[PDB]
């Protein structure tokens, strides 16, 4: 009884984790966004110097 | 004949005295079977969950 109560609590925790992770997976990645932000920042600095 | 009567009375007394204890062992084993079915169902439920 005690182990199955703990098991259902851990199952609820896993379902909360999956519920947040599915919403996060509707958004694009993190590191690729950092790479394209670095590229856009370099291009914006070059365009600002040209302007 | 008196000794035969005494022997049969003692044998019937011993037979009934075994039979009552057999009935009590059967009832207590039935309660143990109930509890083992409960344990097995809870174990199957936690392996499901």
């Amino acid at each position: 009884k005690k182990q199955i109560l703990q098991a259902k609590r851990i199952r609820k925790n896993r379902q909360e984790y999956d519920a947040l992770a599915k919403v996060i997976q509707h958004h694009p990645d993190r590191h690729e966004t950092l790479k394209e932000l670095e590229a856009l920042g370099k291009e914006l600095e070059h365009l600002s110097h040209i302007k | 004949k008196k000794l035969n009567r005494l022997a049969h009375i003692r044998l019937k007394k011993g037979r009934d005295q075994t039979h009552e204890a057999k009935q009590k062992v059967d009832a207590y084993h039935l309660q143990l079977q109930n509890l083992l079915y409960e344990v097995m169902h809870l174990q199957k439920e936690i392996t499901k969950c």
